[PDB]
């Protein structure tokens, strides 16, 4: 098997 | 010797379905229920871009051996899996799929599928690894390029085509297609960001990173051209077996825990290849984490001899950044690698300060005289400039692993900095809110420091801790230093 991993997605505001 | 739509799924799938009262989530991490309840060729959305669908290939693409590892995999989604590959592909660029079965607990989850056309399965008689597995099947393959699955995916619409045409014009490229999101929960096939890419931090775990503003630009102007990527993301990429083989299959001392995109992607950029990402090909695959690992944590322990043996090959000096963001790995045997850097010679590879300027320059490094650097964490918050700018308060916010407000720096003249802007203790007086202002070498008022075995940030010349029991009321304090669980905050990088 994989590592898993997380689902993909990032910061939902900006920097 | 069975075609695949005469298969009975309901017989396979069978006895392992889930009992009422039984974790429908225990075998692996997903809710198999819903799994389970789907057909093997149950219909997915098309989610390629509207351009994907007007490019023609050539007949004589080159032929793949298709190899997925797996390790007590829920059958339903195992056998999903291959029906996807046989239903979606032109036969003709399907030589074998080659399953690698990794010791499971029962062997008939393999070998009820070798009945199956095409499918051939190699059981491993202890636990491997996925790097051993697929080395093992890549010996095996007959093709003369490679194409490496997990055992839950689920293929799209012309996904394979785009990823042989790339391989066949150079055989120095490793691509990948765009990952489709499967719900853990309920199963919906559904399409990600498109602005995402593979990446990691210094703790030399995979991330998903934000393209920044000039690889966005860029990638709104084609969407459907390939994407250059530091890092492979998920179980998913093709590559000519022959250059597998010339640049080192995957090191056959890594052991089952983490690790198996991280070697092999700084080795093929660092000895001249490259990773693409596809957009025109599309797999779905199912995720498993709800959440980042933690660090500190575990699985820094737990993927240490892996990741050790990937920077302690590669990484130059930048091993040492590794270290300081997972003090817990510096320690962990990992096997000899003379030979790895006997191979590394062999190939003529680029140093890893190469990789970084020409591959990966969006990792930020630390300034050779940082005292810590990183995200200053508290739990699973961090300190956060909440967008604010010089006279603005700071805050805690929950830590999202994405730099930007987030990005920090204890310098080497003990000031706490983001881009020009340091922590300051404008007023004294326990309670005091802290603000951000200009940085300027000699003003006492910026002056931290680590305490505690670097568990807490004192405020130097004081008995000041940063406090966040202010944060509802308006932002991050100084508090008169006690032994309190707000006043707890630790770099993820102690130089
Ligand atoms: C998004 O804005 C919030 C505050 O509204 C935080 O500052 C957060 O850290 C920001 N995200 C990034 C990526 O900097």
């Amino acid at each position: 098997g994989t590592t898993p991993s997380p689902v993909p997605t990032t910061s939902t505001c900006s920097a | 010797k069975v075609r695949w739509p005469d298969f009975n799924q309901e017989a396979y799938v069978g006895g392992t379905m889930v009992r009422s009262g039984q974790d429908p989530y225990a075998r692996n991490k997903f809710n198999q229920v819903e799994s389970d309840k789907l057909r093997m060729d149950r219909a997915i959305p098309d989610t390629r871009h509207d351009q994907c669908q007007r490019k023609q290939w050539r007949v004589d693409l080159p032929a793949t051996s298709v190899v997925i590892t797996f390790h007590n995999e829920a059958r339903s989604a195992l056998l999903r899996t291959v029906v996807s590959v046989l239903k979606k592909s032109p036969p003709h660029l399907i030589k074998e799929i080659i399953l690698v079965d990794d010791y499971s607990n029962d062997p008939e989850d393999g070998a009820l599928l070798g009945k199956i056309e095409k499918v051939r399965v190699l059981r491993n008689d202890r636990r491997e690894g996925l790097m051993r597995s697929r080395v093992r099947g890549a010996d095996a393959a007959q093709a003369k390029v490679l194409t490496f699955l997990d055992s839950h995916c689920e293929c799209n619409e012309h996904w394979l085509e785009p990823l042989l045409e790339r391989v066949a014009e150079d055989r120095t490229r490793v691509v990948s297609p765009i990952i489709d999101v499967i719900n853990m929960d309920n199963f919906q096939y559904v399409g990600a960001s498109a602005d995402l890419k593979g990446g990691f931090d210094w703790n030399l775990v995979f991330k998903w990173d934000y393209m920044t503003p000039e690889q966005r630009r860029s990638r709104q102007g084609n969407p459907v051209a390939p994407i250059k990527t530091p890092m492979i993301a998920g179980g998913l990429f093709v590559m000519d077996k022959f250059y597998f083989e010339e640049l080192g299959k995957y090191d056959m001392m890594m052991d089952v825990w983490g690790g198996e995109n991280l070697e092999i992607s700084f080795r093929v950029w660092q000895c001249g290849g490259s990773l693409e990402i596809i957009p025109c090909s599309r797999v779905g695959h199912v995720f498993r984490k709800q959440h980042p690992y933690t660090f500190p944590g575990g699985s820094g322990t737990v993927f240490a001899r892996n990741t050790r043996r990937a920077a302690e090959v590669w990484m130059d000096e930048y091993k040492n950044f590794y270290y300081a963001a997972v003090p817990s790995a510096r320690n962990v045997p990992y096997g000899n690698i003379q030979s790895r850097l006997e191979l590394r010679k062999k190939l003529s590879c680029k140093p890893f300060k190469w990789y970084l300027e020409n591959v990966y320059p969006e990792l930020r490094v630390p300034d050779h005289q940082d005292i810590a650097f990183g995200a200053l964490q508290q739990g699973t918050n961090c300190l956060d400039t909440l967008g604010h700018f010089a006279d603005g308060v700071v805050g805690v916010y929950e830590c999202h692993n994405a730099g930007g407000n987030q990005e920090w720096a204890l310098t080497k003249e003990k000031s706490v900095k983001h881009m020009d802007l340091c922590l300051t203790v404008v007023d004294r007086a326990p309670g005091s809110l802290i603000k951000l202002q200009g940085c300027r070498e000699d003003d006492s008022r910026q002056k931290w420091e680590q305490i505690e075995g670097n568990s807490k940030l004192r405020h130097v010349g004081s008995n000041l801790c940063l406090d966040s029991r202010t944060a509802k009321s308006g932002g991050l304090s100084v508090e008169v230093c006690g032994p309190a669980l707000s006043q707890q905050w630790k770099f993820t990088l102690n130089l």
